[PDB]
């Protein structure tokens, strides 16, 4: 009686994994092909994006199980390796150093150490005595030292480093991802959507929006803002191992600078290869620091305490310092202009909030700015050493950089005496947690355009 | 693209061409750039080959000459084609699906061999 | 190959098929050879997908059931098909062409559902 | 796959779809897999392009409207379709075949232009 029919082009899909590809914003890259993220090679997104809302569509989402974040983590690591591959190596530089104090007095910062060493010229048999300035975190006193001037680099007992090429620009150019044809990207539109759940408002798109590959820890910088409400995302909310992602509704403007006039010198190493170093400091040395508007930060912390105490009732929240550990883990680390910053952040996370709105003084007018000191490393082993270590070349002149804090990485210090006063600390280290805040919305699916239905419709014969 | 995904099958019977309209158009990055095109070509050619085997290729609606089995049948025609949507219907029609393609293939082969046995003398 | 590129549209109706006969025939050099083969496969598949969208695939000459609009119309039938060649005709139909394909598509879709409106009652 | 290769042509006339149903999609290793998938796509697209040229695509058996030349003819119809198998028959029909392809192409083009001349006055 009834007859099967099959239809081509039906609108059904399925969950799948696939290899995405990059797409820039058709920016004028003809001068800037030397970007470290190699974004010039991507296909330019010419037209308007396919902002196609579906309607009557509900689907479950899980951004903690998303494949996309791991793929783009691998892509960032591979980009770093392929950008750092043809640059100059620093194997001959790992020699015995003789070091003294270049800064006159200990002051408030003196960590610019002077050192001298030997190098190989263009000729193999000609050794040349040379000198350079370094930072105290970069250099390590030599083994079995009699409190001497004998010094070495930090990396030399771990792995060799390569310096970054001077043409390389570390500006975070925005990157779009597009699924291949035959696949699709579904994104959420629900305004209060946390990490998991059914999204009532789902729209398809061919390519994602312009997310940015910002290298930072403990503070999300220049991310996409929360649209109307501060979002708290955590995989369990009761396990301390699950890192809380805090998505702020309003940005907090932060300024960071190195004030002193640094100078750059060059040293010939080997046949046709050069090395760049800090030669001298011009003028009076001053402390590298960052500046944050205190009132806005306090009001933001108050609203975060509101959003957390509505998740944790009858418990005061203590904004405390992060747990002790390494320099790269405790300090807020980032880069701006091509140099790397590590900021102290003790006095930044120093406060508390209970159910009472403690601070109506935010309604009063003030110009209080918290200032926190920062230090500078030349040699880094970030992403836990899975890439080759990069020696950042120094940059002449002063450096200034401005940013928006849009998100926080927090952990719950679940102590035994936290029956009423809960402790939340800065956290970080896993760089994909920076990116899960930006890939919370998107999801990849596979189109399956064949359908089966009966209609009692018989083929002619 | 997918402009009527939540609608009924009768409503999607007008917009079934816009899905197939966009199925083929759109050194670290270069590897993925190659891979996406290879995957898209394979994905299109798969079900194009399947429609070619079933013989109803070149048209979006297939008349099959295969009887619908009663074990597959639970709903009425008006219950399906006016009330039901494609995406949730795919969940319940996921059962028994694997033999339908072979049934269509053998019916198409039987039709072709009967047409040959007719037209060899006719 | 391209043996009637300078002739009229009437003459090319004898040659055109052998043009299609050359549409698929045939470590740095290996990379380039792979790129060439992938490009040829994509280029052959794209317009075949367009022909399948219009529904008149499998044949060289299509009849469309779509009326020619007067805004496109300036020349007569003998003024086109006997006086001049394909190249200048493509040059002058460079305007307005980019919508026409889609019209064919939806027209094709209408035919299918009209066919369904017969074949359910067949 | 190839489940009736030893039989006659009439015996394979109902089993000829099992070949085509598995033709398409049935760092050193990744390079080899990429090469294999590209080769499979090309080899599937080649004869499909040839069938599209001959116009009898979409079906497994083609009636051709081309007369069998006497120079190719040595056996009877019952001598072929009952006594002979495909594999050994390919050895003796290996001659003349490249001419036969072009003859099919030009006859198909003649059929298309005659159908156009009929349907222009339809
Ligand atoms: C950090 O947050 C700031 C707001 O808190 C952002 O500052 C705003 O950026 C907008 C876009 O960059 C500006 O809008 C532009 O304004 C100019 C001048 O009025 C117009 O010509 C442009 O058309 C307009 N563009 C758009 C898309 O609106 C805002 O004027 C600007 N200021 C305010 C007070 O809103 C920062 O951009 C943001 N990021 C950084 C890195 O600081
Ligand atoms: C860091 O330590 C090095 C090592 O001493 C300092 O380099 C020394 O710099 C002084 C002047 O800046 C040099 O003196 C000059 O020597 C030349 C001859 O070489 C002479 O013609 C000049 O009149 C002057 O006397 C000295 O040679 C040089 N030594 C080496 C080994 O390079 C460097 O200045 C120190 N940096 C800071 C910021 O103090
Ligand atoms: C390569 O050389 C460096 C430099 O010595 C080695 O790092 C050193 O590792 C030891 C062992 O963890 C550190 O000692 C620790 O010191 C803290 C106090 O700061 C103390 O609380 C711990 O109990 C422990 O004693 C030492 O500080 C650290 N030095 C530096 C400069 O980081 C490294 O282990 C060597 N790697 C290899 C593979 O040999
Ligand atoms: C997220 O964290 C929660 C904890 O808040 C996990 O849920 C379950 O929590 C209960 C108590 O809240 C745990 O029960 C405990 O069992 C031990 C040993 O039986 C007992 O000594 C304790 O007094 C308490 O009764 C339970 O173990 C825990 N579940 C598991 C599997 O450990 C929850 O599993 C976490 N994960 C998710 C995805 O929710
Ligand atoms: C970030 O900045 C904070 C603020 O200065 C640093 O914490 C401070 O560390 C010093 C150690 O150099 C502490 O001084 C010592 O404290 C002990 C214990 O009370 C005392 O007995 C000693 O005589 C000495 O004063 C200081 O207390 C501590 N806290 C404050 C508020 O200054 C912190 O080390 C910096 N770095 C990181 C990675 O957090
Ligand atoms: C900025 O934020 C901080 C903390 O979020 C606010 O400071 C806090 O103000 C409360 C009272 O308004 C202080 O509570 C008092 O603490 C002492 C400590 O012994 C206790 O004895 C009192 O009974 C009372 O509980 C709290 O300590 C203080 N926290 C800090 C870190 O200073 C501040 O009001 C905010 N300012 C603005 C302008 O928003
Ligand atoms: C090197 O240090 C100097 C001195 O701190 C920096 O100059 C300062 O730059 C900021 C913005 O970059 C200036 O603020 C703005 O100035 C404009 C007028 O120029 C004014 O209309 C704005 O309202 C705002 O105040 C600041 O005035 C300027 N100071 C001086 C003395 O020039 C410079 O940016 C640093 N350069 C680098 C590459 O780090
Ligand atoms: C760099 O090389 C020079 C030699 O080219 C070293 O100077 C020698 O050091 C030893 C050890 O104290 C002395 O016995 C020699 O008299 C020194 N002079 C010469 C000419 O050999 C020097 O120690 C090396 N290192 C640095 C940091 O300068
Ligand atoms: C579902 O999401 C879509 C897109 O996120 C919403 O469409 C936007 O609606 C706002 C006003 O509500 C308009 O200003 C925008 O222009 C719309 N987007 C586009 C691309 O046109 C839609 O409103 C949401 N619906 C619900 C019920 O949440
Ligand atoms: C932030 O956390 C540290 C964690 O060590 C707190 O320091 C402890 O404070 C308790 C208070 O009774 C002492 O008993 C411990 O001995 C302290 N430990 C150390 C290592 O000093 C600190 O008090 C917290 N600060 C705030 C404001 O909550
Ligand atoms: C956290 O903030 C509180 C409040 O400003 C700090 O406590 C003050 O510290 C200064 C520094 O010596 C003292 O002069 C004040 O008397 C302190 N006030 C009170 C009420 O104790 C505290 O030091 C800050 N802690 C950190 C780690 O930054
Ligand atoms: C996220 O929201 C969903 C409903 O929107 C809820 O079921 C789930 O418990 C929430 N999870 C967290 C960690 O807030
Ligand atoms: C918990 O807090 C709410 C409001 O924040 C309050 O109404 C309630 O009384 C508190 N619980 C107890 C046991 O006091
Ligand atoms: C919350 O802390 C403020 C700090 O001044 C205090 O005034 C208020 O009484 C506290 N509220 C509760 C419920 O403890």
């Amino acid at each position: 009686n009834l007859w099967v029919t099959v239809y081509y082009g039906v609108p059904v899909w399925k969950e799948a994994k696939t290899t995405l590809f990059c797409a820039s914003d058709a920016r004028a890259y003809e001068k800037e092909v030397h970007n470290v993220w190699a974004t010039h090679a991507c296909v330019p997104t010419d037209p308007s994006p396919q902002e196609l809302v579906l309607g009557n569509v509900t689907e479950n989402f899980n951004m903690w199980k998303n494949d996309m974040v791991d793929q783009m983590h691998e892509d960032i690591i591979s980009l770093w390796d392929q950008s750092l591959k043809p640059c100059v190596k620093l194997t001959p530089l790992c020699v015995t150093l003789i070091c003294s104090d270049a800064t006159v007095k200990t002051g408030t910062v003196e960590e610019m150490k002077n050192c001298s060493f030997n190098t190989t010229t263009e000729i193999r048999d000609k050794e040349k005595k040379e000198y350079a300035l370094f930072y105290k975190p970069d250099i390590v006193p030599l083994s079995e030292t009699n409190n001497t001037s004998e010094y070495r680099l930090i990396n030399c007992n771990t792995s060799a480093c390569t310096q970054a090429c001077p043409k390389v620009t570390f500006e975070p150019i925005p990157i779009h991802y597009c699924a291949p044809a035959g696949y699709a990207i579904l994104k959420c539109n629900d305004e209060t959507f946390n990490g998991t759940g059914p999204c009532s408002n789902v729209s398809t798109v061919q390519c994602t929006h312009g997310i940015r590959p910002v290298v930072s820890t403990q503070l999300l910088l220049n991310g996409s803002l929360a649209e109307k409400e501060i979002v708290i995302r955590s995989e369990n909310l009761t396990n301390n191992a699950k890192i809380i992602i805090v998505h702020l509704h309003t940005p907090v403007e932060i300024v960071c600078t190195r004030p002193n006039n640094n100078t750059r010198k060059s040293v010939r190493i080997g046949p046709g290869q050069t090395f760049y170093a800090t030669g001298d400091i011009i003028g009076d040395i001053k402390q590298a620091h960052c500046n944050i508007s205190e009132e806005k930060w306090n009001d933001t912390l108050q609203k975060v305490g509101i959003e957390l105490q509505k998740h944790f009732p009858n418990k005061t929240i203590k904004y405390n310092q992060s747990a002790g550990g390494d320099m790269e883990i405790t300090t807020h680390s980032f880069n701006c202009g091509g140099e790397f910053f590590y900021c102290n952040t003790s006095n930044l996370f120093n406060g508390t909030y209970n159910g009472t709105y403690i601070s109506t003084n935010s309604s009063a007018n003030s110009t209080s700015t918290i200032t926190l000191q920062c230090r500078i490393k030349q040699i880094i082993n970030m992403w836990q050493g899975v890439g080759r270590c990069m020696y950042a070349p120094p940059i002449a002149g002063n450096i200034t950089c401005r940013s928006n804090i849009t998100g926080l990485l927090l952990t719950r210090d679940g102590g035994t005496n936290s029956n009423e006063t809960e402790t939340f600390r800065p956290a970080g280290g896993d760089m994909r947690d920076n990116w899960r805040s930006e890939l919370y919305k998107y999801k990849v699916v596979k189109i399956e355009p064949l359908g089966v239905a009966p209609t009692r419709c018989k083929r002619r014969v | 693209f997918l402009g009527a995904a939540g609608s009924t099958m009768g409503a999607a019977s007008m917009t079934l061409t816009v899905q197939a309209r966009n199925l083929l158009s759109g050194t670290v990055w270069g590897i993925k750039q190659l891979q996406a095109r290879v995957l898209a070509v394979e994905r299109y050619l798969r079900d194009q080959q399947l429609l070619g085997i079933w013989g109803c290729s070149g048209k979006l609606i297939c008349c099959t000459n295969v009887p619908w089995n009663s074990s597959w049948s639970n709903r009425n025609l008006s219950e399906i084609w006016d009330n039901m949507t494609w995406l949730q219907w795919d969940k319940e029609i996921s059962n028994y699906t694997q033999i339908i393609y072979g049934l269509l293939e053998e019916s198409q082969n039987q039709q072709e061999k009967n047409e040959q046995d007719l037209l060899a003398l006719d």
